[PDB]
């Protein structure tokens, strides 16, 4: 069921309407926001867009033709990379704060 | 336990009249201030 | 093909202008041209001769945004008359008056535009030019700026400002001092036989005739404050403008604010 | 005079797509300086003393010119206050801006103080659910031990609510809404740090517009909106949502048999009312409003808004409708099969948002592989 | 050869703002009077033989 | 925070209209009408499920409490 599920919920979450990929809907905190100004141009410069359209779709309250929406299956994260490392660089630093 | 009874109800229209004035025209003039937004148009030109 | 097609069909004598200035007689240049040109075609088809159609101005704005560059071009511009009419020299006297600028004038604080004034002693912009473009029945009047990206707005708050300030307010002092400059671009501008050249073949396009210098001064003697007023009032004020901006402007007011400057 | 009216207000940048449950902040600020003003009025007839209270608020009614349009304009404006707070705070839950912290917490002390204004005001009248109002909230405190009987006493400025009683709550009324007022320029001075959060809960640094003149003319359709909502309650129902029994001067000696607070507490006099236990209710009635202040402790959604989380929707909506069912119950009377409703919604209450509502925040995470 | 009606009024009085200014004020007392006449009127018939000043002149004479 | 400070945004057009130049209600009924339904259809099996829960108890309490106050014969 899980992935049945899944491609269910997504669907249902429907950020995929508005064009959006799951990380642009990550709440942003401090890790998120410095793996973000870590991402190569084209992939920061995309997301900009993503969002922008997104954001205009809203204030219209529409959505995109369904042929444009996101797919669950091409669905990947961008993100990962950077905001893991983000993330273990603070672990590091937390560890020597502990002396 | 109520003499303003009257003067209430005849107020009433006259707010019921203006405001069938007043929201119908500021409504106007929201869409037409926020038609520049609503039918604006994006496109995405990266250099690839 | 599509060249071939291009010229034939729009390289046609009536839609030519030989033109000359300088040591030579006319005479000569007709006996020169009855030689050289007569074979050229005065006709193409029926439904060949091409026409122009009015073209609809719209008010609207297009912004390219582009943080990547270093400063923003603004242009803003209201739908102009076109070339063949009376107004174009009151709208000239007035896009005199508020002038052009940049960075390297040496009048600075002291210059006679406010505009130019204040974007110097502010440090406002790198450049600006007013412009009066013009085409068959209609045109962009208007004007350019390049400034870093934190001060659009303060330049096209000033710039609409002294928009307005022509429509409700010209004074008798600047509209002379608009005069004379219109005056000595004209003449300084017809110095050497290109220019002059140059404004004898799009003169005889766009008017259908040479207008003499001592008709321009007619003209331009003719305007005063009140003429000016009028005049940008009929063009500028609250009317639509055409927007384009260009690099780092997030700054770069919404179409609603600008409109409002308008008025 | 320039800036801070600005670089403050016209460009202040607004996300570009903000919806209507984003208009309740203006109708709070418009719904403050109405009660203001028309409180101000209403002080410049009203006299505390026990003995010509209620007989003020029938002489403003009765013969001050246009007394009644004002004197209704405040009662039904309290109300309107209210529905605006709810709708404010709903906005806030399902969006995810409880995350903007200070200003989360400042809001909540505003409702907090809002709350202790209308119940003080609604004394000054001295009719009989005012005197029972304050005969029964004063007496919350009662509930801290050794000390709560002291504090009441003290609070009253005697054995009995009384004299002393009316005349401090209309000074402290008088008081509080620019307290109010004052806490909720903070409350705006917090927000203007991070700007205002949207219906996708998503970053909307790249799209923002000037809050004029889009969020301007929004704001006074909204306006106008309210003030319709509001003058078809004082031209066409004054009393709707008001309680006959105020209209009866205070008795001492006698309780009406069916007395009830006013529409806006009945949810939380639900729950109060639910527990058997004097203490236990007091302490309920306290977390019911100040559970808000945990919220943003109980987020677990890697995404901010509710917008993307169907699940979470769901509950926010069962909440609502809880609430709903709170405030039914604390209409009724204290008798099968109400008494049992009214523990089920109280306790299915504390549950949605303790554990249900966290609970759906991590399943929606693992749906999403994060 | 012929002006619309809203093209008419945005020349007269809604270009200036002097002129834009002055007809809400004329608009104003002309509207004010007009409104409250025919609101009061379409109250009073509503009301018919209900409020005092339809029934005031069996009382009268005083 | 303001214009100019906001955040960095690169290779994005924006066209957009006068308001002068447009009609302010486009299609106000023949494509707003769908839009409320599609919008409509899209929430309701999230927000209307509690409230016909409620609307479910109301009656059943009400009705329920009405029962037990009348003839109880013994
Ligand atoms: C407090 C006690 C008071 C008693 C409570 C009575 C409440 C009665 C119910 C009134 C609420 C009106 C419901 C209408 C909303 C219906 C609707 O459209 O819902 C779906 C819609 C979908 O929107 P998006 O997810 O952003 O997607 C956009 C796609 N185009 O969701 C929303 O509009 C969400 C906004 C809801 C916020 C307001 C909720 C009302 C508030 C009530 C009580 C609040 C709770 C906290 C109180 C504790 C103290
Ligand atoms: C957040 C602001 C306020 C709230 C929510 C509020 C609420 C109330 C309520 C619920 C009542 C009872 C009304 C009734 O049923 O008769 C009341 C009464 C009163 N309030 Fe306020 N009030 C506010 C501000 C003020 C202010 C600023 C003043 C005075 C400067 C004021 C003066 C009065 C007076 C004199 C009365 C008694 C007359 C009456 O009962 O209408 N109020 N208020
Ligand atoms: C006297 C009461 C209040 C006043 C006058 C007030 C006013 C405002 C205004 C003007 C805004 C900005 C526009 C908007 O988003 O609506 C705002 C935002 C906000 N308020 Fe309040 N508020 C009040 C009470 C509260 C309460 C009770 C809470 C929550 C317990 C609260 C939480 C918030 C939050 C979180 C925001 C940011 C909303 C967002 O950007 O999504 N406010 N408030
Ligand atoms: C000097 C100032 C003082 C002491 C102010 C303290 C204010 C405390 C709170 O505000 C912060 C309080 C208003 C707020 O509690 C969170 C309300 C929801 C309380 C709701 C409430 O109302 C009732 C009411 O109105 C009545 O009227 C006829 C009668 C009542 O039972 C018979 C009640 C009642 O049983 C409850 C729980
Ligand atoms: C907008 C719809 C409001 C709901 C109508 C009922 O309203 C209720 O009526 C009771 C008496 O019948 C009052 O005692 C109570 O205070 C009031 O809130």
């Amino acid at each position: 069921w899980l992935e049945g599920i899944r491609k269910w919920y997504y669907n249902a979450a429907g950020f995929n309407k508005l064009g959006l990929m799951r990380d642009d809907t990550i709440h942003e905190n401090d890790d998120v926001k410095e793996a973000i100004r870590r991402l190569p141009e084209n992939l920061y410069d995309d997301r900009v867009f993503r969002i922008k359209r997104a954001l205009d779709l809203s204030m219209r309250q529409q959505i995109l033709p369904k042929e444009q929406w996101t797919k669950y299956e091409e669905d990947k994260s961008y993100l990962e990379p950077y905001l893991k490392e983000v993330i273990r660089e603070r672990k590091e630093r937390e560890e020597w704060a502990k002396k | 336990a109520e003499p303003e009874h009257d003067h209430r109800k005849r107020m009433g229209l006259k707010m019921l009249l203006m405001m069938g004035l007043l929201l119908p025209l500021v409504y106007a003039m929201k869409r037409h201030k926020w038609s520049v937004l609503k039918s604006r148009k994006l496109a995405y030109r990266p250099p690839k | 093909a599509d060249l071939t097609e291009y010229l034939s069909r729009h390289y046609k004598a009536p839609r030519m202008v030989l033109a000359a200035a300088g040591g030579l007689e006319h005479r000569q240049l007709l006996d020169l041209a009855q030689k050289h040109f007569s074979g050229l075609s005065g006709t193409y088809d029926e439904d060949a001769v091409p026409t122009l159609s009015p073209c609809r101005f719209t008010g609207s704005q297009i912004c390219h945004r582009e943080d990547g560059l270093p400063l923003a071009h603004v242009a803003i511009a209201v739908e102009g008359p076109g070339w063949a009419h009376p107004d174009n020299v009151a709208l000239q006297v007035a896009n005199a008056i508020i002038g052009h600028y940049d960075c390297t004038y040496g009048g600075g604080a002291h210059l006679s535009s406010p505009l130019a004034s204040i974007a110097a002693t502010n440090k406002l912009c790198q450049s600006f030019q007013t412009f009066n473009i013009c085409y068959a029945d209609t045109g962009l009047l208007g004007a350019h700026f390049v400034c870093d990206h934190m001060s659009i707005d303060d330049m096209m708050f000033v710039l609409q400002g002294q928009w307005m300030r022509l429509c409700t307010s010209a004074t008798e002092s600047e509209v002379l001092r608009g005069k004379n400059l219109l005056r000595n671009a004209l003449v300084s501008h017809l110095d050497g036989t290109t220019p002059v050249c140059e404004d004898i073949g799009r003169s005889l396009l766009t008017y259908g005739r040479r207008i003499p210098l001592a008709e321009w001064e007619s003209r331009i003697a003719e305007v005063d404050a009140r003429v000016v007023r009028e005049v940008c009032s009929k063009y500028f004020y609250d009317q639509c403008p055409a927007v384009a901006g260009f690099g780092p402007i997030e700054q770069l007011p919404d179409y609603n604010r600008i409109r409002s400057g308008m008025f | 005079l320039m800036k801070i009216v600005n670089n403050a207000f016209i460009d202040l940048p607004a996300p570009s797509n903000i919806s209507s449950w984003w208009n309740f902040g203006s109708l709070l600020g418009i719904c403050l300086i109405l009660q203001i003003l028309t409180g101000l009025f209403l002080a410049m007839h009203y006299t505390s003393d026990t003995t010509t209270a209620f007989s003020s608020v029938t002489h403003i009614c009765r013969d001050v010119n246009y007394g009644w349009i004002i004197r209704y304009m405040h009662a039904n404006g309290a109300s309107m206050f209210f529905i605006c707070l709810y709708m404010h705070v709903g906005r806030g839950l399902y969006y995810g801006s409880y995350t903007f912290l200070e200003t989360w917490n400042i809001g909540v002390i505003l409702l907090l103080t809002v709350m202790a204004t209308a119940f003080m005001g609604y004394v000054l009248p001295w009719g009989q659910m005012s005197f029972w109002g304050a005969t029964v909230i004063t007496n919350l405190l009662s509930a801290i031990p050794y000390i709560g009987t002291n504090l009441v006493e003290w609070i009253w400025g005697g054995f009995s609510v009384d004299k002393a009683t009316l005349t401090r709550f209309f000074a402290f009324h008088f008081i509080l809404p620019f307290i109010i007022m004052a806490i909720a320029m903070v409350h705006l001075l917090f927000l203007h740090e991070t700007g205002s959060n949207n219906p996708t809960g998503i970053s909307s640094d790249v799209d923002k517009i000037p809050f004029h003149p889009y969020y301007t003319i929004k704001d006074i359709l909204g306006a106008l909106l309210l003030i319709l909502a509001l003058m078809l309650l004082v031209l066409f129902a004054p009393d709707l949502l008001g309680d006959p029994d105020n209209y009866t001067p205070a008795n001492p000696l006698n309780t009406p048999p069916h007395i009830k607070p006013e529409w806006y507490f009945l949810f939380a006099y639900a729950i109060l009312r639910s527990i058997p236990n004097k203490l236990g209710g007091v302490l309920a009635l306290a977390f019911s409003i100040l559970i808000l202040a945990l919220i943003p402790l109980l987020h677990t959604s890697k995404q901010r808004s509710m917008m993307f989380r169907p699940l979470s929707q769901c509950l926010f909506w069962a909440l609502v409708a809880d609430l709903l069912t709170l405030t039914w119950i604390g209409g009724q009377p204290v008798e099968h099969p109400y008494i049992t409703i009214g523990q089920l919604a109280s306790v299915l209450y504390f549950l949605l948002i303790l554990v249900l509502m966290p609970t759906a925040g991590t399943i929606e995470n693992k749906l999403l592989k994060w | 050869v012929a002006p619309t009606l809203t093209a008419r009024l945005y020349s007269l009085l809604f270009r200036r703002t002097s002129t834009f200014a002055l007809t809400i004020v004329v608009g104003a007392l002309f509207f004010e009077r007009a409104f409250d006449q025919g609101a009061d009127a379409i109250y009073e018939h509503i009301n018919e033989g209900k409020l005092w000043k339809h029934i005031k002149h069996k009382y009268e004479n005083k | 925070r303001q214009f100019g400070h906001l955040t960095r945004v690169r290779h994005v057009i924006t066209y957009s209209l006068s308001p002068f130049e447009q009609r302010a209600f486009p299609h106000y009924f023949s494509k707003g009408i769908p839009n409320v339904l599609r919008r409509t259809r899209a929430c309701i099996l999230r927000v209307a499920p509690p409230f016909v829960a409620f609307y479910l108890v109301y009656t059943w309490g009400t009705q329920e409490f009405e029962k037990s106050k009348r003839k109880n014969p013994a």
